[PDB]
């Protein structure tokens, strides 16, 4: 499953 | 002044913002010098000198007692178009978010004494009268020397009020359903809320929800073998009505959370 980061 | 530190190359290739390394040259002190475009600040503030500041030159201000769980400003400069920011850099580091993908979901223990670091500093904030609105994996660094975790990126913060906050411009995927649904929230259970999704992240491996309509669900299906009193304090932080949320003390006098590992067991059990 593809984890990513989340911009704010 | 270019005279006070050795200025050294970009870190971590921008993730972090404009963020460069260097050295203090009073005494050698490893440093991170973080510039931050007066063009681009949402928030200002007023130091006690009247002098005009970005909010988060402020926020940093207010917590740099040095208290080992918030990163340190240890000073600041003007410039024609900018803020240049000094905070103290522990070596060597991880951030958790970066230590989460390739550790994979980490064991309880770990996760425990990890949350409450991130908890003891969140109190320090709070304590401080500072709001961070931005918690979540990436903004938390691990020194994996000492096991000591660090909260990073007051950029998005506010001070802490009571009232209702309108605003907000932390991480989506954090934040609570009352903001999603009403674009309201109050400082507290908002942060809980995002507490909640980060001690997911660490026991899960990943987030919970990637999308608006599974954070007002309320639903938290559980990806990994997660102890009952652990899926209990994580339902309870991300449950959907801000009252319903624990308290602080609630949170650390839960069950789950007994036992922690002191910082330096940490690393020494996990870490080296
Ligand atoms: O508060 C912030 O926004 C903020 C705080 C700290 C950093 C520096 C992280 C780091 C430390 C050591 C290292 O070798 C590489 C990266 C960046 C931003």
């Amino acid at each position: 499953r593809k984890r990513r980061r989340h911009p704010s | 002044l270019e005279s006070q530190y050795q200025v050294g190359p970009l870190l971590g290739s921008g993730g972090f913002g404009s963020v460069y390394s260097g050295i203090r040259v009073s005494d050698n002190l490893p440093v991170a010098i973080k510039h931050v475009e007066k063009d681009r600040i949402s928030d200002w503030g007023e130091l006690p000198n009247g002098t005009r500041v970005p909010m988060e030159v402020v926020l940093l201000k207010k917590v740099s007692s040095g208290f080992s769980g918030v990163i340190r400003l240890l000073d600041w400069f003007e410039r024609p178009d900018s803020f240049v920011l000094i905070l103290e850099r522990p070596e060597p580091v991880q951030d958790l978010f970066d230590f989460i993908t390739e550790r994979g979901a980490l064991q309880e223990e770990l996760a425990r004494s990890f949350f409450w670091q991130v908890l003891e500093a969140v109190r320090h904030c709070h304590n401080c009268g500072v709001l961070h609105r931005d918690i979540k994996d990436e903004n938390i660094l691990i020194d994996l020397n000492r096991g000591e975790l660090k909260l990073i990126d007051f950029g998005s913060g506010a001070l802490l009020k009571d009232t209702v906050y309108t605003d907000f411009d932390g991480t989506r995927v954090y934040s609570p359903p009352e903001w999603i649904r009403y674009h309201r929230y109050h400082g507290r259970s908002a942060a809980v809320w995002s507490l909640g999704i980060l001690l997911y992240d660490m026991v899960c491996g990943d987030i919970p929800f990637e999308h608006d309509e599974e954070i007002i669900g309320g639903q938290v299906f559980f990806r990994q073998r997660v102890s009952s009193e652990c899926q209990h304090l994580i339902r309870w932080c991300l449950a959907l009505r801000p009252s319903d949320r624990p308290t602080f003390e609630e949170i650390q006098n839960h069950p789950w959370m007994q036992d922690v590992l002191l910082p330096q067991e940490t690393a020494e059990i996990h870490l080296h």
